[PDB]
RNA sequence: UUACUUAUUCAAUGAAGCGGAGCUGGAAUUCAUUUUCCACGUUCUAGCAUUCAAGGUCCCAUUCGGGGCUGAUCCGGGUUG
């Protein structure tokens, strides 16, 4: 019966990103090393896109398409779990424990992230994962 | 009557009372239903509620507030929720 | 008090969350639940009444 | 500890304004700084802050009532009265 | 000989309301198209304490339906509302504590408070604390409703004044004895100045009709007529009865 | 001998509701010699539900003409007693009035298709 | 075309804020303009005599 | 007493939804189908609702954008009582 699955999008809402939607790709249920708590590893969005109309030739449109992920490990208790799930192949394997505390290939990671979350928002699929929550 | 199954519950079967124990029991998938007194604020009851539409559990309403839903469950203090993980001896899962 | 807030540079007069310098952190994690759950209870409302306005 | 026999909250007032008057206002009184529940969390937190203002401290909640009562049996009985107009208009 | 006090209340120069700590004007919104054609939700954020009023003000807040932006209003608060909570105000709206559901559309019956006289006029009926106004009948044709006044009166009024359902909150202030001078001191100290009320048979001829003489009486009867002038008006005016009454409110 | 008496307000499919009396008594059997017979004040309850749910059961899916044409010739009383022989005979438990609490619109239309 | 979508708000008596809509009908127009339309308003309604109703006769 | 409103009087509103007819359906079930009525997208939650609005459609001398109609029915300018 369990939900908290390795794809799974629900809403951070605490911490610096707050009522952001992310999609887990790694749930740590049982402790870890640094975070001995029940947590996950999710890939959310820091900054959604804006919305596009006919009105823009391209330019605007490519501006107003750019999207600014994170990365983060999250307590369960702070993640708000949604029925919506996001396919997770793309970055999985880029996203681990061992791509943490330590900077450069978590920029890394980030830069596989937004490769990835582009590509499936210019793809008219999981509209309402790259929507935005308004609290 | 529901407040004799909750008290054979609480004598043979397990349970866990508080919002933050029952969160986590569905969140870990153990717990099979949730009971929620009638004076729950309505967003943690809706919370509640999704969490387990997601999980699959059932939830059945306490037409009674915390007090109430202490009494029932046996102890002295105010319980707003419940979570039967086992019922041990009642056919609680079964009924309604 | 509020022209010494005036002088005063912006970190120490918000909090880097949503909401930083003017909800607490409680509160805000209470509007963003409501929210959200308010926003799934309208579309399941919205879909019962389509499907039932389609079953008459 | 019964300090007093039959005064009770009226020692305040000592011997003046007489007997009646001061069980009246005694009633009135220990209606008025009662400890009230609250409906919404169960609570005895419901205190008075002035005449049909009355908070609760730990939801932080503010409820409209009566001058020295939580609720008034009249309030009761619109209460009462107005869900029995609803239900029937309803059904 | 000289000006009598309700001829100086007339002028009022200190006879005004104090009216600092007051929290505004109690109305209820304006009848534009969504109390009319529908309902509108808003809520109930505060109740406070009005100065000088015996019944608690509700600070709530509507959606501009023209505008974004918000719009606060300064209800009178029915027993029972709480803050944070949803009131829905027009024609439309379900009969519950708070709603501001018009005449014609509350049933037979009904308890409602702050009604208004005529159809826009924001509030003007039961609106002390603990007073409530009770519907006794409708006429739909020249729609009209009958309804009964704390006063224990009937009045005729049109079914589109509105009326917020339930009973003014604070009631049973009265009940408790002020106990005081000082009580009333601050009481009226907060409400105008009216208090202390000097007797007519105690100050002199010259100040009112009923001072002077070796005793303190009134010399002449105390029941005055409706066509008297000012000055004049002292006592009872146009007293029907006096004295004692045996009976009940014959209603 | 005991009297039975039962209402009922049922609601009726025409935006009426009709307000129903039953009136029933106990009656000396064959073979008995007692004078009194009286029933045991439960046997009251049970005549009473079981009058209730015929009457509520009949009158609903049925208009006030239907109702007065069945009420007519007197078969009611005989239903009843077919119903409630189990526990007694039960003979002339009859129906009593029934009186509209209210009505619709004027039904001009209802009207021509009584006279039409 | 798969970035856009289907927006549509609903104008209901409390659902979103109106759209800007003619309230040519619903101006306070000044005084001056108030006299003129009134004033013609009541020649109109009145019983003119034939004086006018000769005149407002062109050809 | 009668079917009046324009004089006059009263009260509000940032003079915003007035009067009438039409889009859609539910009715007695229509003695032939606007003939009579109604509705004209919101009630478990102290969330949000604003860039001549997104979409739709036609036209684009085509730069980092637009124009008309629609969405948002029409007529009468009596702001409403």
């Amino acid at each position: 019966a369990k939900f908290l699955k390795a794809g799974k999008v629900a809403v951070v809402v605490r911490g610096r990103y707050a009522g952001k939607k992310v999609v887990i790709v790694k749930p740590h249920d049982e402790g870890s090393k640094s975070h001995p708590f029940g947590h996950a590893l999710v890939a959310g969005i820091e900054r959604y896109p804006l919305k596009v109309t006919k009105k823009h030739g391209a330019k605007k449109v490519a501006k107003r398409t750019k999207i600014k992920p994170f990365i983060k490990v999250v307590n369960y208790n702070h993640l708000l779990p949604t029925r919506y799930t996001l396919d997770v192949e793309a970055f999985k394997s880029v996203v681990s424990t061992e791509t943490f505390e330590q900077p450069s290939q978590r920029e890394e990671a980030k830069k596989v992230v937004k490769k990835a979350f582009e590509e499936r928002h210019q793809a008219g699929k999981n509209q309402w994962f790259f929507s935005k929550l308004r609290f | 009557s529901i407040n004799q199954k909750l008290a054979l519950v609480i004598k043979s079967g397990k349970y866990t009372l508080g919002y933050k124990s029952t969160v986590k029991s569905l969140r870990q998938g153990k717990s099979k239903l949730i009971i929620i007194a009638a004076n729950t604020p309505v967003l943690r009851k809706s919370e509640l509620e999704y969490y387990a539409m997601l999980s699959k559990t059932k939830v059945y309403y306490f037409q009674g507030g915390n007090n109430e839903l202490g009494t029932a469950v046996g102890k002295l203090f105010r319980v707003g929720v419940v979570s039967i993980l086992e019922a041990g001896d009642s056919d609680i899962l079964t009924t309604l | 008090r509020p022209r010494q807030y005036a002088t005063v540079s912006k970190t120490h007069k918000t909090v880097s969350r949503a909401y930083g310098g003017s909800r607490c952190a409680n509160c805000v994690k209470e509007r963003i639940i409501r929210a959200f759950l308010i926003e799934e209870q309208k579309i399941v409302k919205k879909v019962v009444k389509e499907q039932t306005e389609a079953a008459k | 500890a019964k300090r007093t026999k039959k005064v009770g909250i009226t020692g305040k007032y000592g011997v003046r304004y007489g007997s009646s008057l001061r069980r009246q206002v005694k009633k009135l009184e220990i209606q008025q700084h009662a400890r009230y529940d609250c409906s919404f969390c169960g609570k005895k937190t419901v205190k008075r802050g002035a005449a049909g203002i009355w908070t609760c401290s730990c939801c932080k909640k503010t409820v409209a009532g009566g001058a020295y009562t939580v609720s008034t049996a009249a309030a009761a009985t619109v209460r009462s009265t107005i869900r029995r107009l609803r239900e029937m208009v309803e059904a | 000989g000289r000006v009598i006090r309700n001829q100086r209340k007339g002028a009022g120069s200190i006879f005004t309301s104090h009216t600092r700590l007051r929290q505004g004007a109690a109305k209820l919104r304006t009848l534009d198209y969504a109390e009319r054609h529908g309902y509108i939700r808003g809520i109930v954020k505060q109740i406070v304490h009005d100065s000088g009023r015996g019944a608690p003000l509700a600070k709530v807040v509507f959606r501009d339906p023209y505008k974004y932006r918000l719009r606060e209003e300064i209800f009178i608060a029915n027993e029972g509302v709480h803050t944070g909570q949803f009131i829905y105000a027009g024609k439309k709206a379900s009969l519950n504590v708070g709603n501001v559901l018009p005449l014609g559309s509350v049933p037979e019956g009904t308890i409602v408070s702050n009604v208004e006289e005529k159809p826009g006029d924001r509030g003007a009926l039961a609106r002390a604390s603990g007073n409530y106004v009770i519907i006794i009948g409708h006429n739909p044709d020249e729609n009209k409703t009958r309804v009964r006044l704390p006063s224990g009166a009937k009045k005729v009024i049109s079914s589109d004044a509105r009326g917020v359902i339930g009973v003014i909150a604070g009631g049973g202030r009265v009940d408790k004895p002020l106990l005081k001078a000082g009580r009333a001191f601050h009481k009226y100290r907060l409400k105008r100045n009216s208090w202390p009320k000097t007797r007519g048979v105690a100050m002199n001829p010259v100040d009112h009709p009923h001072g002077g003489g070796n005793h303190q009486h009134i010399g002449k009867a105390s029941t005055i007529s409706r066509g008297a002038v000012s000055g004049q008006k002292a006592g009872l005016i146009a007293a029907r009865r006096t004295g004692l009454l045996r009976g009940s409110q014959k209603t | 001998q005991t009297l039975i008496e039962a209402n009922v307000t049922v609601k009726t499919s025409d935006d009426y509701v009709l307000r129903i009396f039953a009136i029933a008594f106990t009656r000396k059997q064959a073979n008995q010699v007692k004078r009194h017979s009286y029933a045991q004040s439960s046997h009251i309850r049970a005549i009473r539900k079981v009058i209730s749910e015929i009457l509520t059961k009949e009158v609903q899916g049925s208009t006030l003409a239907q109702l007065t044409s069945k009420l007519i010739p007197e078969v009611i009383n005989k239903e009843i007693e077919n119903a409630t022989k189990d526990i007694f005979p039960l003979q002339n438990i009859h129906v009593r009035k029934v009186k509209l609490l209210k009505q619709p619109k004027f039904d001009v239309g209802a009207l021509m298709a009584l006279h039409g | 075309n798969p970035l856009t979508h289907s927006t549509p708000k609903n104008f209901g008596i409390g659902q979103a804020v109106q759209p800007k809509r003619n309230l040519s009908r619903y101006v306070k127009w000044p005084e001056y303009v108030r006299v003129q339309r009134q004033k013609k308003i009541l020649s109109i309604r009145l019983k003119v005599p034939p004086t006018i109703a000769q005149f407002q006769y062109t050809l």
